[PDB]
RNA sequence: AAACUUUCAACAACGGAUCUCUUGGUUCUCGCAUCGAUGAAGAACGCAGCGAAAUGCGAUACGUAAUGUGAAUUGCAGAAUUCCGUGAAUCAUCGAAUCUUUGAACGCACAUUGCGCCCCUUGGUAUUCCAGGGGGCAUGCCUGUUUGAGCGUCAUUU
RNA sequence: UAUCUAGCGAAACCACAGCCAAGGGAACGGGCUUGGCAGAAUCAGCGGGGAAAGAAGACCCUGUUGAGCUUGACUCUAGUU
RNA sequence: UUGUGACGGCCCGUGAAAAUCCACAGGAAGGAAUAGUUUUCAUGCCAGGUCGUACUGAUAACCGCAGCAGGUCUCCAAGGU
RNA sequence: UGGAGGUCAGUGACGAAGCCUAGACCGUAAGGUCGGGUCGAACGGCCUCUAGUGCAGAUCUUGGUGGUAGUAGCAAAUAUUCAAAUGAGAACUUUGAAGACUGAAGUGGGGAAAGGUUCCACGUCAACAGCAGUUGGACGUGGGUUAGUCGAUCCUAAGAGAUGGGGAAGCUCCGUUUCAAAGGCCUGAUUUUAUGCAGGCCACCAUCGAAAGGGAAUCCGGUUAAGAUUCCGGAACCUGGA
RNA sequence: CGAAUUUGGGUAUAGGGGCGAAAGACUAAUCGAACCAUCUAGUAGCUGGUUCCUGCCGAAGUUUCCCUCAGGAUAGCAGAA
RNA sequence: AUUGGCGAGAGACCGAUAGCGAACAAGUACAGUGAUGGAAAGAUGAAAAGAACUUUGAAAAGAGAGUGAAAAAGUACGUG
RNA sequence: UUGACCUCAAAUCAGGUAGGAGUACCCGCUGAACUUAAGCAUAUCAAUAAGCGGAGGAAAAGAAACCAACCGGGAUUGCCU
């Protein structure tokens, strides 16, 4: 009874929506995602984890800040009109 | 040098009636459960990968070098020679070919053209305007998009 | 019947109907719609004529 | 096109509130009206309008605080410059160009010459 | 010492790796204390330190740190290249005089090892240098 | 379920909006080699599990 | 002797090889140094006249200012003399702003769009209650300010 | 149910294939040799054969290949004294 | 069938906590007369925000690769034998 | 065979490459050359350079396709039938009639977890419902979830978990009143200055943790295509204020 | 089949670890040590495969040593220069 | 020194099963409770000129016709 | 009694500052095993991978408690050797 009959028993979600990322990773009884390690300061990562360093990394989202930054060094942080 | 090896693929083993190369694990994907790792495998890495620590410059003796360049001065001054390199040097009187300093001074592509046809080397410089086709292959999009033949040399 | 912003509670509600319609409100029911926006059933007063504000807002 | 940011920038508190106030009616009245047109294409022009409107009020508003804070120290986080964390903690010029008075010395007596070599 | 913090001492490897007690850590014990002195105090950086008492339990360090904000010291040339970058966590870096000494920073014969930094070292002793025309 | 919270409701409506097939006019727009959506989703097909 | 098995060809199928193409990759070289509590990277939810999406942006939401160019955008529609012009544009540049909920994330909390407190303003006959508008309240540490504590302790009394 | 019809419609397996007797042969042939023989296309059954299919024998052996367990094996070790 | 009551049996098992609300002891404080106190008596005035709420809950809305004879907690419960 | 240096001032939109052709020639062969068809933009000979350079197998890899084969099979859960309507088309849709079943620990009426719009209406049948389909939980377009009283919200349970403090190189571990100087709560001060203070009382250990535990309070009738203890009509109750 | 009962939800225990009325059982179809990524293209005296043509020459399964006996070194046999 | 960031220039490199996993709405679709795993997918034509109209069908569609250099290019589109 | 001083506190006191990202290169700590040794334990792999802390455009090192033994050189770094 460890297949199809046990697999008619699980309705409990472990994990629900993080809130610094959205993955449904947040374990509810360990209070920490399996994803960012949330809500320790440091974002979880691993050097053994390349590809998850690719999926969660600078450029992947929108850079709401940094995509500027390159410009204005190259304009000299200047300030006027 | 990570090209074909961005995957967790481990081999099945014996027992599940496939062959025992490396397969990609998880579900629902179409790639799970393929083939990698290996030469042979779509997506895999190449057979020995090629490296940059290759040799590509190769040493030559100094002297060996002055040795070709004196030899292709010598034959340069060969009337049959430069016929059989294709030169188009019917035309011209003699060769060696001479010609005085005014030409190390002069200015315009205009008046360097006369001088060639002055000269006889025209037949070269139409020879070379001539030639001038497609590459027969995928260096064109290599930035070697045509090829021509090399007219004359002025030193 | 009204779309309202997200944020708005009943008593934000209830005054910006009045002070935009100049109407009085008897009661702000809302609900959060399966489309994700706010909806707001305002039920105004018996002085008051839906019909005709309605008419005045530019929808019959 | 719009109201125009110039002939907006001409403008006081009350005249430029009053604008704002009108161009609101003006949108919600569209957006009735969108209820029921196909389409309504004069509500993004109005919308930009009301946008034109807040960044010259702000730019008022902001302009004037900095004539307020003109000259003292302690400027509002928000009204001082916004160069890099980094270039914030750095030492000014006067900071790093700062030397001892024994450096100093030695730099006055004894300054890099200018010398060529030729005779 | 440092106690090697595995379980029930189970090394998993090797007779040579499966030591746990005498084991010592490379770092000084004035090295861990600036190191957590600074951590408290994130906004000075460490200058230097000294030791000043020991008993069998605990050894007592007194560590001098120095404000990088503070405008007596941003001026005054005599203290202020603390305040430029490269100098922030040099007790967490090995940059003081404690981290120099453990780190094996000296002029000689015997610090051959660890001299330009002993990786840094490592690596260019074990890198291949091959040249175009090759030698 | 029907005891919902309001970050699961969100995500519902979020879906049910992404939930629509690809507007007639993007086909002829110039350039575009789009013709359906591509990630449009059945409540039986593929569970979001949020 | 058709039916049937097989072989070959023509035409038609199935499939997507080959050939040619290439706004992609890969490698080498050259130059430069610039993230974040002045809130980063990342996440969520939204914003287009008609959009669901590796686009862009933030309730000023496919963007607003300022500057340059100089007549477009375009799939359809469209404000509609904006065209010898402080002026089109899914343009470029970009120095002023806006920048939802979050996030190192900062009032407390967080599988809750949960619960406070402080200060001004406006209403409900209100310092207290309720509601609305705006502004705030994390921790470690540094320098200073103020208020203190300790027979730790020094001068000034029977 | 199987069966026949309308609709719908897979899989295992497949070097090529598919009649035997004996011979010899890797000593138990569908093919080879020598004989018997040998007539399209097929349906329902059946379980003799295909040394039928299912799985790089799980028994045994070999490998200077492991792992679980045990001990006065060798070499250590947490703890403890 | 459900609820309640008064009882009886069992245990080397005797079968949650907290918020919250009320009450009592005590007597601080205060109180006269054309008016004091009583808002634990009656009547009268105002407000009550945020989020969920549709539907299935299973031989078709969940899990089992599916509209899978499987698995998945619970309430109501007519007549006759 | 791919690419490279020279050369044939080589072939080519008057048709390069590719492909197909029991057509021809040449070479022992690897192979080369040509006739015809198709096609539409590049390609070859020679001298050399270079290599990711030649496939029948690897239970090879990826993709595609077969014979088997119109075959196994679509047979559990008692069962369907007649006639109209709609429709191109009806064993399967709608309606009427009949026969039945579940038989109230139901095949009924609702909920919890989970799902997420599957709810409802209109239109519609290419795909999906292993037959069919006019039907549908499908496809297209829209509509729909209304609360002081139901929940959450508040409380605490097992437990989780900051602070003070102590370990640890450190990511972090312990610890939850501990070797802490750990606060909010009554009435006067109360507009020469406030919310100060010579007013007064005390001394909890943060916090999170239950949509079945504990808890302030709503019922009836009517109403929708789809919501209702939520809307409307009537009739109440609680909490907090004055 | 009234209890060492059955069961929901919450909560605790995490891999040489847990948990076990004990079967090496169970720990997400995984258990005599889970799963995921990496070291790692781990090593293999062992199995399998190893891609064009023609021409000329053309073997060995033996000697010695080897934790050597499915393998190497050495000498022999062979090609080429 | 520098397989990250930002600008550039290049190659006897690869040429859509190759080259980065990704030439495309690619770290996308979707698989797993989770850590993580992770594709397939480029080419009409110079220009849609993307087939008016007739006819037969309920319709899909066919047959004509028409556009185009070509429909032996008809979106299921280069060659095939 | 009034004033200091020392040490320790408190404040939504005034102003700051740290955290977190990305980490190719850089500075340290911690730290394997596969592997090779034709077995294997020292050794090797390797003072490497994984883990942790910390910077910059470079970092680090750096003006000798050096090298040397010479007729002596003369901070550090990198290349050839």
């Amino acid at each position: 009874g460890k297949g199809t009959p046990s697999f008619g028993k699980r309705h409990n979600k472990s994990h629900t929506l993080c809130n610094r990322c959205g993955r449904r990773s947040f374990h509810v009884q360990k209070k920490t995602c399996s994803s960012c390690g949330y809500p320790a300061a440091k974002t979880r990562s691993y050097n053994w984890g390349a590809k998850a360093k690719r999926r969660h990394t600078t450029g992947t989202g929108r850079m709401r800040y940094l995509k500027h930054v390159s410009r204005r060094f190259k304009n000299g942080f200047q300030t006027g009109s | 040098e990570k090209a074909g090896h961005q995957t967790s693929a481990e081999s099945w083993g014996t027992g599940r009636a496939v062959a025992r190369i490396p397969r990609v694990g998880g579900g629902g994907t179409g790639r799970s459960g393929q083939g990698a790792f290996g030469n042979m495998c779509r997506g895999g890495r190449m057979f020995a990968p090629t490296k940059t620590w290759r040799k590509w410059n190769v040493k030559v003796n100094h002297n060996e070098k002055r040795y070709a360049t004196a030899s292709a001065i010598a034959a340069t001054a060969v009337a049959s020679l430069v016929l059989a390199r294709g030169h188009r040097v019917e035309k011209i009187p003699e060769i060696p070919l001479v010609v005085s300093t005014d030409l190390e001074s002069i200015q315009k592509t205009k008046e360097a053209v006369a001088a060639l046809k002055a000269v006889g080397a025209h037949s070269d410089l139409l020879k070379v305007l001539k030639s001038k086709k497609l590459r027969a292959g995928k260096g064109k999009y290599r930035n070697r998009r045509w090829t021509q033949r090399r007219g004359p040399l002025v030193v | 019947v009204f779309q309202v912003s997200m944020k708005a509670n009943k008593y934000q509600i209830k005054k910006a109907v009045k002070e935009l319609y100049e109407v009085d409100v008897l009661k702000v029911n809302t609900l959060v719609r399966p489309n994700g926006t706010k909806k707001a059933y305002v039920r105004l007063t018996a002085d008051y004529d839906a019909l005709d504000i309605a008419n005045r807002i530019g929808y019959i | 096109a719009g109201v125009k940011a110039y002939e907006l920038r001409t403008k006081s508190k009350e005249q430029l509130a009053s604008q704002l106030v009108d161009l609101k009616k003006e949108l919600a009245e569209l957006k009735v009206q969108k209820l029921s047109r196909p389409s309504l294409p004069k509500i993004k022009t109005v919308r930009k309008s009301i946008a034109c409107v807040l960044t010259v009020i702000n730019e008022q508003q902001r302009e004037a605080v900095r004539q307020l804070y003109k000259g003292k120290k302690y400027q509002p986080k928000d009204l001082r410059a916004k160069k890099t964390r980094a270039l914030r903690r750095a030492l000014t010029k006067f900071e790093a160009s700062q030397v001892t008075e024994k450096q100093r010395k030695k730099q006055i007596a004894f300054p890099q010459r200018k010398y060529a070599i030729k005779a | 010492n440092r106690k090697r913090p595995v379980p029930k001492g189970a090394t998993y490897g090797k007779p040579t790796n499966q030591g746990v007690n005498e084991l010592k850590y490379q770092r000084s014990l004035r090295a861990t204390a600036e190191e957590r002195v600074g951590r408290r105090a994130a906004n000075l950086r460490v200058l230097n330190s000294y030791w000043v008492n020991q008993d069998s339990t605990y050894k007592y360090f007194e560590v001098i740190l120095v404000d990088p904000q503070h405008k007596a010291i941003r001026r005054d040339a005599r203290y202020n290249w603390i305040c430029d970058p490269v100098h922030k966590h040099r007790e967490a870096r090995g940059l003081t005089a404690t981290g120099k000494k453990s780190r094996g920073i000296n002029k000689g014969h015997k610090f051959n090892n660890t001299k330009a930094g002993r990786r840094k070292t490592w690596k260019r002793q074990n890198t291949l240098s091959l040249w175009r025309y090759r030698k | 379920a029907a005891q919902k919270s309001f970050r699961i409701k969100q995500k519902m409506a979020k879906a049910k909006k992404q939930n629509r097939p690809l507007p007639q006019w993007i086909r002829l727009r110039t350039n575009n080699t789009i013709r359906y959506n591509a990630k449009r989703r059945n409540w039986r097909r593929t569970k979001m599990n949020i």
